[PDB]
RNA sequence: UUCCGUUAACGAACGAGACCUCAGCCUGCUAACUAGCUAUGCGGAGCCAUCCCUCCGCAGCUAGCUUCUUAGAGGGACUAUG
C-alpha cells in the first residue's frame, strides 16, 4: 500500500514556509507564507465529484495579518488554540484562533528570526534566528537566556541559525539547532550549554528533526545528502541521499518513516529498511521553468494525512489508503 | 531601459567567485546574504546587486559562463581533460598511404615500414 | 562612451549612473492632551416617549488606543517570477 493523492489547495499567494496541526482540535491546519497573512483552514473534507472533480481539499476559515515580512515558521500549543510564528522583521507573534487576533509579542531579536517551537509545560520557548543567537523565551515574550555570541562570549554559532526543535523526551529536555555555519549543536534547558557538537554537513543546513520518542536526530540541508544521528550521545547512525537540496524533514507520528522535500519531489525513505519507497510528484506537469518545489510538509495527528505546502501558495494533501 | 552599470555587473560577478555556495536562486535570501558579506551604501544598489546575481546563479546552474571562475568546475573541467583512454587512439598498424607518400618512404630509406601500405 | 562583445592595445581618470530632496505603500515598530478616534458617563433636541434609537455639547485615572494626524527608525521593487 501507499500513500495517495486527493487534492490541492490554494489559499495563498506566495511560497508556503510552514505547515502546523493539532492533536486535540484536529480539524484546524495552519500555514504560514510570504504573504504576511497566516492562513487557518477547517477541514469538512470535500471532494466535488460534480466538475471533472472540482479541486478544493477545503475552505480557508480565517488569516491572521499582522506580521510586518515574510512569516518564516509557525507552530501550535500543544494545549489549546494558541500559534506562535516568527517573521523577518525579527518579531514572535502569539495569536489566537478562536478570535483572530495577536494577544502577545515578543520583541528583541536583533534581526530576522526563521523558526519558532514551543514545548512541553508551554513555558519554554525558543527562538532561533539570523541574528547567529538563540533565545528562550516565557509565555510573557520577557527574556530569561540567550545563547550566542562568538567563541569568547560562548559556543554560539557563527553563521546564522537555520531551524531548532525540542527533545520530545521528558526527563531531559533539550534544543536541536542546524546552522549555516554547517554545524548541527544539540544543547539543554537545564543550563544552556551544549550537550555535544553533531559535526556534519558540508553544506549549509536547512532542517533538523527529532525522533517523536526522542532518540535519533534527522538533520537534512545543501548537499543533498541526509544524516541521521545520535540523540543518547552524538552518533552517526547512517547517510542518506537526495541528491538536490533539502528544506523540510518530518518523522511519521508513529510509523517508523521519514519524510523529505527535495527539490524535485518528496522523497519517504524507510527507516525499517534504509531505502525509498515512495515519491511523490507535482500533478500539473505543465513546462514552465524549474516547477514548484515542496518548501515545508507536516504529519497529522494521527498520521493518516500529510501535508505539504509548496512554492506557489499552493498545498497538496496526501492521504493513505487502509 | 535598466541595463545594469558596471559597478553592479563587476560586484555581481565578483562576490559570486567568492562564495558560490552560500547563495541561492532565491532574490530575497540572496538579498539577505548579499547584505552579511559586503558594505554598500544604499537599499537600492542592494537589490540591484543581489538582481543581477541571483540570474547569474540561474544561469550558472544551467550551464557554463564567462570571467567567474568557480572552482567546483574548474577542477572538474580538470579532473577529466587529464583523461587517457584504455589504449592510445593513434596506432600504426593499419595506416595506408597513397602514391607518393611511399615514393618519399624509399626517398628516405624507410621503404620498408611496418604498417604501411597502398589506398 | 549603458552594457555585451570585438580587438595594438592594457590599465585608469572625470561626465552618465550611483547619490540627496519631495511625493507614492505600511491597521507592522516608537510615541503623542500643542493630533484625534473609540467607549462610558453626565447635559440638551427630537421621537411607540420610559428605556431603546438618532444628532450635538461637556469632563476625566477610559482605552489590552494610535486606524485617521504628526515625525522618526526601518521595510518595500530587484525587472523579482512566467
Amino acid at each position: 500500500e501507499s500513500l495517495v493523492y486527493a487534492g490541492v489547495m490554494r489559499g495563498h499567494n506566495d511560497v508556503v514556509t510552514a505547515i502546523a496541526t493539532p492533536i486535540d482540535n484536529s480539524p484546524f491546519i495552519v500555514s504560514s507564507s510570504r504573504d504576511k497573512s497566516l492562513l487557518v483552514w477547517d477541514l469538512t473534507n470535500p471532494i466535488q465529484a460534480t466538475q471533472d472533480s472540482s479541486s478544493e481539499y477545503g475552505v480557508p476559515f480565517r488569516r491572521l495579518t499582522g506580521h510586518g515580512h515574510f512569516v518564516q515558521d509557525v507552530v501550535l500549543s500543544s494545549d489549546g488554540q494558541f500559534a506562535l510564528s516568527g517573521s523577518w522583521d525579527g518579531e514572535l507573534r502569539l495569536w489566537d484562533l478562536s478570535t483572530g487576533v495577536t494577544t502577545r509579542r515578543f520583541v528583541g531579536h536583533e534581526k530576522d528570526v526563521l523558526s519558532v517551537a514551543f514545548s512541553i509545560d508551554n513555558r519554554q520557548i525558543v527562538s532561533a534566528s539570523r541574528d547567529r543567537t538563540i533565545k528562550l523565551w516565557n509565555t510573557l515574550g520577557e527574556c530569561k537566556y540567550t545563547i550566542g555570541g562568538d567563541l569568547g562570549g560562548g559556543e554560539g554559532h557563527t553563521g546564522w541559525v537555520s531551524c531548532v526543535r525540542f527533545s520530545p523526551n521528558n526527563f531531559a529536555p533539550t534544543i536541536v539547532s542546524g546552522s549555516w555555519d554547517r554545524s548541527v549543536k544539540v544543547w539543554n534547558l537545564t543550563n544552556c550549554k551544549l550537550r555535544c557538537t553533531l559535526d556534519g554537513h558540508g553544506g549549509y543546513v536547512s532542517a533538523v528533526a527529532v525522533s517523536p520518542d526522542g532518540s535519533l536526530c534527522a538533520s537534512g540541508g545543501k548537499d543533498g545528502v541526509t544524516l541521521l544521528w545520535d540523540l543518547t550521545e552524538g552518533k552517526r547512525l547512517y547517510s542518506l541521499d537526495a541528491g538536490s537540496i533539502i528544506n523540510s524533514l518530518c518523522f511519521s507520528p508513529n510509523r517508523y518513516w521519514l519524510c523529505a522535500a527535495t527539490q524535485d519531489s518528496i522523497k519517504i525513505w524507510d527507516l525499517e529498511s534504509k531505502h525509498i519507497v515512495q515519491d511523490l510528484r507535482p500533478e500539473v506537469p505543465v513546462s514552465t521553468k524549474q516547477m514548484l518545489y515542496c518548501t515545508c510538509l507536516s504529519w497529522s495527528a494521527d498520521g493518516s494525512t500529510l501535508y505539504a505546502g509548496y512554492t506557489d501558495g499552493t498545498i497538496r494533501i496526501y492521504k493513505i489508503s487502509g | 531601459g535598466r541595463v545594469r552599470t558596471k559597478t553592479v555587473k563587476k560586484t555581481s560577478r565578483q562576490v559570486i567567485e567568492k562564495y558560490y555556495s552560500r547563495m541561492t536562486l532565491d532574490f530575497h535570501t540572496n538579498k539577505k546574504v548579499l547584505e552579511e558579506v559586503s558594505i554598500l551604501q544604499s537599499k537600492r544598489l542592494r537589490n540591484k546587486v543581489a538582481g543581477f546575481t541571483t540570474h547569474l546563479m540561474r544561469r550558472i546552474q544551467r550551464g557554463p559562463v564567462r570571467g567567474i571562475s568557480l572552482k567546483l568546475q574548474e577542477e572538474e573541467r580538470e579532473r577529466r581533460m587529464d583523461f587517457v583512454p584504455e589504449k592510445s587512439a593513434l596506432e600504426v598498424d593499419e595506416i595506408r598511404v597513397d602514391k607518393e607518400t611511399m615514393d618519399m618512404l624509399a626517398f628516405l630509406g624507410m621503404a620498408d615500414l611496418p604498417g604501411v601500405e597502398r589506398a
